[PDB]
């Protein structure tokens, strides 16, 4: 339901 | 912070949100 | 929140969201008091009962936002933590006395149109505003309803009730770092936090100052808007000196 963060913070 | 309660888009421009006046007026 | 409305953009922009990294979850509600520090509820955190105990590494701050699911580039920001910091007379085993926490960021958040602290009172904004009738403010991307989820930020605006209400009202044992708020029955109107909202500010406007202070810290509920039961809130000043305490020697 969560749109994708960048990957960077993760 | 000194500055932080105030909003950058409410009380630094002097503009008032939609119920703000409700929490004022419950303020007696 | 239940029986509340969408936020105006800019409306709370102390609203932290306490992300989950895996799965990717809503995890609770939070506040920015500064560049550096968040503060939140201590069950969103540590609640061995469910065996909830989180770690620094196992979620992220969302500062800014207004949707819950999207990620809002060019306007929200994603912090990462540094330290996790636990009262620690927070009373899991009974009653969630003391249920506060505080966060450090990795590094300071910048300050914008979306993203500014909220203040913490002093012991006179406490007694002021601290009184039943008065109105304060509740937001949060938890549940419309006890039994589906928002696109954006709710938010209500809800009375302080009298402490022999408030005590009357439930089996849990009240304390002084506690206070409840909402409609009775008698006064028809409705509203409450719910299932997501934990962790999330109770503010009120000082009409002596013209700015916003958090009072509350939602902490627990039976249910989410039930006839004559209460939402009950952290007390900020009362916990303020520990609040002070950690910031002082910690930064
Ligand atoms: C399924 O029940 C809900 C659990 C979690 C919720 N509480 C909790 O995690 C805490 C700790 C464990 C029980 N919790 C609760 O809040 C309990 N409410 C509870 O169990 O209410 C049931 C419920 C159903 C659907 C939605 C929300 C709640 C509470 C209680 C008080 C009186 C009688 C029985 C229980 C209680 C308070 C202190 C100590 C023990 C019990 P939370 O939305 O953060 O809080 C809200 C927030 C807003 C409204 C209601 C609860 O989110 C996790």
């Amino acid at each position: 339901d969560f749109e994708e963060i960048p990957e960077e913070y993760l | 912070e000194a500055d932080c309660g105030l909003r950058p888009l409410f009380e630094k421009k002097s503009l008032e949100d939609k119920t703000e006046r409700e929490l004022l007026e419950s303020y007696i | 929140i239940v029986e509340g409305s969408d936020a105006e953009i800019g409306m709370s922009p102390w609203q932290v969201m306490l992300f989950r990294k895996s799965p990717q979850e809503l995890l609770c509600g939070a506040s920015l008091i500064s560049d550096r520090w968040v503060l939140t509820a201590a069950h969103c955190l540590l609640y061995p009962p469910w065996d909830k105990n989180f770690t620094e590494n196992d979620l992220l701050v969302r500062i800014g936002k207004h949707s819950r699911t999207r990620y809002e580039r060019n306007i929200e920001k994603i912090s990462m933590l540094e330290k996790i910091y636990i009262h620690p007379r927070y009373n899991w085993r009974e009653n969630l006395d003391r249920d506060i926490a505080l966060m450090k960021l990795k590094k300071p958040v910048a300050f914008s149109d979306y993203i500014h602290p909220v203040c913490l009172p002093d012991r006179e904004t406490a007694a002021s505003l601290l009184q039943a009738g008065y109105k304060g403010r509740v937001t949060g991307w938890g549940n419309l309803k006890e039994t589906g989820q928002p696109s954006v930020l709710q938010v209500v605006n809800l009375p302080i009730v009298e402490r022999p209400v408030c005590k009357d009202s439930t089996r849990i044992r009240i304390t002084d770092n506690m206070f409840c708020a909402g409609y009775k029955p008698d006064e028809g109107k409705r509203g409450d936090a719910c299932e997501g909202d934990s962790g999330g500010p109770f503010v009120m406007k000082s009409p002596f100052n013209n700015r916003w202070y958090q009072m509350g810290i939602v902490s627990w509920g039976e249910g989410c808007d039930r006839d004559g039961k209460y939402g009950f809130y952290t007390h900020v000043f009362r916990l303020k000196k520990w609040i002070q305490k950690v910031i002082d020697q910690f930064g």
